[PDB]
């Protein structure tokens, strides 16, 4: 038996009312128990997947009094009340009526929050990273929303292109922001050329581009 | 204390056998089974199967049934999920959890373990380099200087980065790894601090990659 | 359609 999620994703603010379903192809309710064949799990992110939920309603010890267990038949639902920031999560019905006990696709709960501009900071490279051969700059844009942020590298004024990486953090538990690290990688030998390393930031918190710059 | 704790991050090849364990502590082992758990890459959730102690009994995936094994050790309370000749194909997260035997009772996964990356691949292990990501007048504005470490140049996923052993936590960004044009990862942990105690306090990234045995305690001066 | 669940009581 498969279970099809609705929705994928899902933004919701903080206080309203979150409602994921559940759809099952086949049918998890046996008619002699009374029963539903049906668990519900909260996936936060660098922790294992915690039971919120089992026998479609019956809640499970510790789990807060805002989650709820519903629907019979095909058709479940999970009800977050009074959404808490620490509730951002990937949300995941299961079946185990018969073999194999298929969870869902996945329902990712984002939270929705005020805009926050980035702090922006950057580090030069290190004195032990220039005597191994080669100079990483990072650029650290820390506690913002929302997610969508730009980066700009400029050496000396010139618009960089082809040598820098970047990654987002997961939603934050308690502040619901999200930071991002930028590193500009460059040889010793090119990275000695060029005196100014800025890093050029936009986003909806700020009305114009932030630069962060230093002298090699 | 229920507890699962499965091993830690293992890599091998394409061809290669691996047994990865799920030590399952704190509560009576006859009383529950062991079930397996792929976690897929961005979003899902695959049930591998499960495996009862006292009977032996094997309940797959048609899909995964054949490719992997389970079995159970029952004298040292431990579950596992054997390969037989590994796939670069069977690289992910793999989880363990206790599924309930009782008469009348529901079989859902109460108590989970922590995770172990298995990943497969002909390339080469390389331990990171940990360099400083030193405070500095670019760092520090509002009462509050940004520092950290950057662990550059590794294989496999994944480093675990703490800070002064687990007692610095709030505040602290460990990055997700990107994959650079050379094959190997690079990763960034930072951590917001008070710029007035700088002088007074001792901060240490715990860089952490076990495929290439490299513990790394680097402290993180101010420039 | 399956009216049966699959047991695994083993007790
Ligand atoms: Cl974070
Ligand atoms: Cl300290």
């Amino acid at each position: 038996i498969q279970l099809t999620q609705s929705p994928d994703s899902l933004a919701v603010s903080l206080g309203e009312r979150a409602t994921i379903n559940c759809k099952s192809s086949q049918s998890v309710f046996y008619r002699d128990n009374n029963k539903n064949y049906l668990a519900w799990y909260q996936h936060k992110s660098g922790q294992p997947p915690k039971l919120l939920f089992f026998w479609a309603s019956s809640r499970e010890s510790g789990v807060s009094d805002r989650f709820s267990g519903s629907g019979s038949g095909t058709d479940f639902t999970l009800t977050i009340d009074n959404l808490q920031a620490e509730d951002v999560a990937l949300y995941y019905c299961q079946h185990y009526f018969n073999i194999p006990h298929n969870f869902g696709q996945g329902t990712k709960l984002e939270i929705k929050r005020t805009v926050a501009a980035p702090s922006v900071f950057i580090f030069p490279p290190s004195d032990e990273q220039l005597k191994s051969g080669t100079a990483s700059v990072v650029c650290l844009l820390n506690n913002f929303y929302p997610r969508e942020a730009k980066v700009q590298w400029k050496v000396d004024n010139a618009l960089q292109s082809g040598n820098s990486q970047e990654s987002v953090t997961e939603q934050d538990s308690k502040d619901s922001t999200y930071s991002l690290s930028s590193t500009l990688t460059l040889s010793k030998a090119d990275y000695e050329k060029h005196k100014v390393y800025a890093c050029e930031v936009t986003h909806q918190g700020l009305s114009s581009p932030v630069t962060k710059s230093f002298n090699r | 204390q229920v507890q699962l704790v499965e091993s830690g991050p293992e890599m091998r090849k394409p061809g290669e056998s691996l047994k990865i364990s799920c030590k399952t502590s704190g509560y009576i082992f006859s009383d529950y089974w062991t079930a397996w758990v792929r976690q897929l890459p961005g979003k899902g959730l695959q049930w591998m199967g499960i495996i009862y102690s006292g009977d032996s009994d094997t309940r797959y995936h048609p899909s995964v049934q054949g490719h992997v094994t389970m079995s159970t050790d029952s004298s040292l309370t431990t579950a596992y999920l054997q390969w037989s000749s590994l796939k670069a194909s069977d690289t992910g997260i793999y989880y363990c959890a206790r599924l309930d035997a009782r008469v009348d009772a529901g079989w859902q996964l109460d108590s989970w373990g922590q995770g172990t990356l298995v990943t497969v691949s002909s390339a080469s292990t390389k331990g990171p380099s940990v360099f400083p990501l030193a405070p500095s007048s670019k760092s520090t504005s509002g009462g509050t200087a940004a520092l950290g470490c950057l662990v550059k140049d590794y294989f496999p996923e994944p480093v675990t980065v703490s800070w002064n052993s687990g007692a610095l936590t709030s505040g602290v960004h460990t990055f997700p790894a990107v994959l650079q044009s050379s094959g190997l990862y690079s990763l960034s942990s930072v951590v917001t601090v008070p710029s007035s105690s700088l002088g007074t306090q001792t901060y240490i990234c715990n860089v952490n990659h076990k495929p290439s045995n490299t513990k790394v305690d680097k402290r993180v001066e101010p420039k | 359609i399956v009216y049966k669940p699959v047991d695994l009581s083993k007790v």
